[PDB]
DNA sequence: TGCGAAATTCCATGACA
DNA sequence: ATTGTCATGGAATTTCGCA
DNA sequence: TGCGAAATTCCATGACA
DNA sequence: ATTGTCATGGAATTTCGCA
């Protein structure tokens, strides 16, 4: 009022462009621009005006707008429907994100064998010999896969498979997802006793077990071709589909699993033969060498419209199983560390620290 | 000639019958020829048929040029014969009475049926879960003449479970004791 | 035998280089190459080890010939390789493809509203008042929606629906998917009986009715917003949603469904004036005119590695619901006709014509 | 004075009781001033009830800014004063015993009845499923006045369903004599 | 005839089972 | 016999208010 | 010192619930 | 407190066989 009073005998103010004529008519205050007249409402009624354009549909910044241009006109208008935008709970929480994750990092390969295990389950498969399951277990440096069918994804049948397993060697690291088997107390207690290191995937993010994650996809590719015209009795694959997959050339690195664990082909067909005037002690040197210098893939271009987190930045968590018509993302939180430019730590939405991806998070909009 | 490699020959040979561990009471031992490197499957009985059940098993992982061992009736039988043509692997056997192998060979199975015998005492029947310690030990051990363990000759590494800490692998006076009376 | 006789003895063939010793050992032709020496094995002998070589784990072209070299050479192995390759029906029938698709068509905005019906199903959603399905129709050429609630989605619920509808206007075509409720021949006959064409999409191809599926998300998801801190009593928000966005903007359009349609707006909050002082006639005449002049996309660029169908080419029709450990794709069939650079005729792999997007088909491999 | 657009006032009536057709007994009549555009809603009794139910259906495609209709009781109660005051919709009614619409309205509204008359006859419990006919036939009938159809006026194209054949519109003798004995 | 800022346009991102 | 679509919000671009 | 062709390398595409 | 991966087959590039 006390504002709008005095740009109706003529006085300037800012904000308020003076080539304009501002006249009062049907008790509002209203002016002629190009598109029309519009209604001035006084600054204690913009809030609600904004609020009542946007609840309509919900809409944003420019759908917005374009209602309250209907009928009114104040200055620097959408710096009032963006300041309701980012206020707006449910509109936070429902819409989609609009700029994409940040490259992915590529992740050093293992110097050595048995490093670091990547393990897995894949199923339910169908019933073979009363088994559902197969436990995977992928060394990172070598690619070597170990194959274990099991009844269930359980803690006990991984433990049975690892044990084993580790009659052979014992790894420094596991890496595994966060499901049920790998996160028990008692998987746990199993691998302190042996000094194994549990390390654990992101919630809700297979990329991180990648390394399995692939060989997951050649195990059942294979079984899928041997399988044809067959019932699916793939309980007696698995030996062959593992000494198939463990003898199968990369063509980038141009080396088997096999080769790169042993450095020498063993009695299997199509057997590399260059070593076989070498002693062992020179294979194995030989070895050391192709370890080494095996191709490593770097960091793809970032895409035009990605974001990278910041320390204390207002992100929002995927939820995990959203149900109908329910939001799909939880209220904003904070980020409190940034462990690489794809991991952070953010104080939950229930109170908690929590190390999630960045494709699990968007960065809440209008700030 | 060619060096010898890991994979050139394995030697094969049944240990048992020990006490019952859970429902096995034999032991088939598996070295690698140029390693030392050794498996150890437990089975029920020293039959082809227990046989071929585990080496299955460690021929998923790696094949044998040559398979030696005694003319223990699971070894000689036709059905095993067959086995190893499938797999092309080559048996080999040794004159009857008369044991052969290597030095090296030799000498680690003498390694395992002592530390077997040496934790076989006071738990005999709970053989079966310690087998995988068994094999890491005896995989992870130096070999004087070679100076390597069999683990660095087959992966060409050093191992995450380096055992320093060697068992006496001699019956302490009261490991005797309580052994005579089992 | 008779071709490596007379390579032994010195005479030279065609595809084996001269600058090399070809010599007999061990009742085998071999030859020093820069790799070490391989075994030449004869003609009749070459397709045998391609196969077994591939077979052991039906690997592509390099993975196959890295098994091959560590033995044998001769002359244009990978020639071998490619031939056998195509003939595996396993690997054709199993392996994913590594061409994209041809860019998308941005098919034109239907002329005239009521020249074109794009209908589906949503659901089903949590119960409501005995309902758990919605009925969407979209006019093409305005956007503007129409919402019934049903408790299946049934030819029965539609013709109910459509016949309400229709009380205002009577569509040219109405496009839908091949879900069970648009193919019935009750629906057909419906539709025969009030001169409305039938327009299907292909099959397993949800991006041709994506005018409607593109509603479905802004339906959704504004009754996510609506229902956020309530339980899901979605059957009276219907009303409020069908009129809240046949009233909102398109930003690149300037527009909403409900202006596109009359050319003037109801007494909605927030309604454009613009034309108040013009006359009906006058009004229609300028909704014609925005009719004709709005925004319309065009195709995207063709992605570096595409393929596009021609006329007797093979391509393989991706399996629909494949079961577990089954192949993803169907035989090799034929492309009998190109309707557009994006929908073909195949001849099905159970022999009758099919009509299909290309987004469900790959190109045979190896020819 | 604002020339005279659609959605600026809404005319309603109800027309019954009529034979029971699936249920319903009465029809809700709205005819837009300016284009007679015509929408019928099937309702089971002349309430404020079956009013603001059929009303929130076409309300949910376009919301006048006046309704008028007669003093009848479904419209003059507090609850549907309520309902319009809600929706921003003015409410105007016409003198008790002087119902007062327009030329083309009180024409349209002429048309309606004559047309339901003339399909009651011979099936008189089966008008519920004519309704939508009835309404094409209405909102594509060629206005002599403006010389554009209510369809015309309303979406600014021509119509799918142009309805050139007009039914006579008059009972022929034969419908005169099954409708004296109904 | 040019400046700073507001307004408009652009368009990659993602979801419709 | 058929075919992707478009709300969204930062960024890039254009227009506006003034001189 | 250069040519045609074979061989090798490159790398976009897609799937691991 | 953690992080994508790699077989695949046409295409692009390099190497080979010969002169
Ligand atoms: C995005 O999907 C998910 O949120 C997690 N789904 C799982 C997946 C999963 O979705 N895999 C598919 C998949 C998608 C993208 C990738 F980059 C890799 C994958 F394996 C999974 O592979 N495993 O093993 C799981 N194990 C336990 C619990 C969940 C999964
Ligand atoms: C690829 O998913 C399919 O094969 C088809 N699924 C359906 C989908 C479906 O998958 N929708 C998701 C979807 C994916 C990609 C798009 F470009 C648009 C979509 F709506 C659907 O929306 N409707 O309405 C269906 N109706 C009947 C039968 C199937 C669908
Ligand atoms: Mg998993
Ligand atoms: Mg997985
Ligand atoms: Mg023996
Ligand atoms: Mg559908
Ligand atoms: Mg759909
Ligand atoms: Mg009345
Ligand atoms: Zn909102
Ligand atoms: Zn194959």
């Amino acid at each position: 009022d006390a504002e709008l009073d005095q740009l109706l005998q003529g006085h300037y103010i800012k904000g308020y462009p003076k080539q304009y004529t501002y006249f009062l008519e049907d008790g509002k205050v209203k002016v002629s621009r190009p598109e029309g007249v519009k209604i001035i409402p006084p600054q204690s009624d913009r809030q609600k005006i904004v609020l009542q354009a946007h609840n309509l549909a919900h809409t944003g910044r420019e759908a917005t707008l374009l209602k309250i241009a209907n009928l009114y006109w104040w200055p620097n208008m959408r710096k009032d429907v963006v300041k309701q935008l980012g206020r707006c709970q449910q509109c936070l929480i429902t819409n989609a994100s609009n700029k994409a994750s940040g490259p992915i990092l590529r992740p050093d390969r293992p110097q050595k064998p048995f490093d670091k295990f990547f393990i897995d389950y894949i199923g339910p498969l169908p019933p073979s010999q009363g088994y559902l399951y197969v436990l995977v277990v992928v060394d990172g440096m070598t690619g070597f896969t170990w194959l274990y069918p099991t009844k269930a994804p359980s803690t006990s049948a991984t433990v049975k498979s690892l044990n084993v397993l580790t009659s052979i060697a014992i790894p420094k690291v596991i890496h595994s997802d966060q499901g049920a088997a790998f996160t028990s107390s008692t998987f746990a207690e199993w691998a302190k006793e042996r000094g194994i290191h549990l390390e654990f995937s992101t919630p809700y993010h297979p990329q991180s077990s990648g390394k399995v994650e692939r060989k997951n996809s050649d195990i059942k590719r294979l079984l899928t071709k041997l399988l044809v015209g067959r019932p699916t009795k793939w309980y007696d694959l698995l030996p062959v589909v593992q000494l198939a997959l463990n003898n199968t050339y990369s063509p980038v690195l141009k080396y088997t699993p096999h080769q790169l664990l042993f450095g020498i082909d063993s009695n299997t067909p199509f057997a590399n033969q260059d070593t076989l005037d070498l002693t062992r002690e020179e294979e194995l040197s030989l070895l050391q060498e192709i370890r080494t210098s095996l191709y490593h893939p770097s960091t793809p271009p970032a895409s035009s419209r990605s974001w990278s987190p910041v320390v204390g930045q207002l992100v929002q968590e995927r939820v995990a199983r959203p149900a109908s018509l329910r939001p799909r993302w939880h209220k904003p939180s904070t980020v409190l560390k940034v462990l690489n430019p794809r991991t952070v730590v953010i104080l939950d939405h229930l109170g908690n620290n929590r190390t999630v991806s960045i494709d699990n998070l968007k960065p809440t909009s209008h700030q | 000639d060619r060096p010898q490699k890991p994979f050139d020959k394995f030697f094969i040979d049944y240990i048992g019958p020990l006490p019952p561990s859970q429902g096995y009471l034999y032991v088939l031992v598996v070295v690698d020829g140029m390693t030392g490197f050794t498996w150890l499957y437990p089975t029920k009985a020293p039959s082809t048929s227990a046989t071929v059940k585990s080496l299955n098993v460690l021929t998923s992982i790696a094949i044998p040029k040559v398979i030696h061992s005694d003319q223990g009736a699971a070894f000689t039988s036709s059905t095993f014969a067959e086995w190893a043509k499938e797999r092309g692997i080559h048996l080999e056997f040794s004159t009857p009475y008369h044991p052969q192998s290597s030095g090296k060979v030799e000498r680690k199975n003498s390694d395992i049926k002592r530390l077997l015998t040496k934790l076989l005492v006071g738990r005999p029947t709970k053989w079966y879960d310690l087998l995988p310690v068994v094999q890491l030990a005896l995989n992870n051990t130096y070999s004087p003449v070679l100076k390597y363990t069999p683990h660095q000759l087959l992966f060409g590494i050093d191992s995450n479970t380096p055992f320093a800490n060697q068992d006496t692998l001699d019956l302490t006076r009261e490991e005797e004791l309580s052994l005579l009376q089992e």
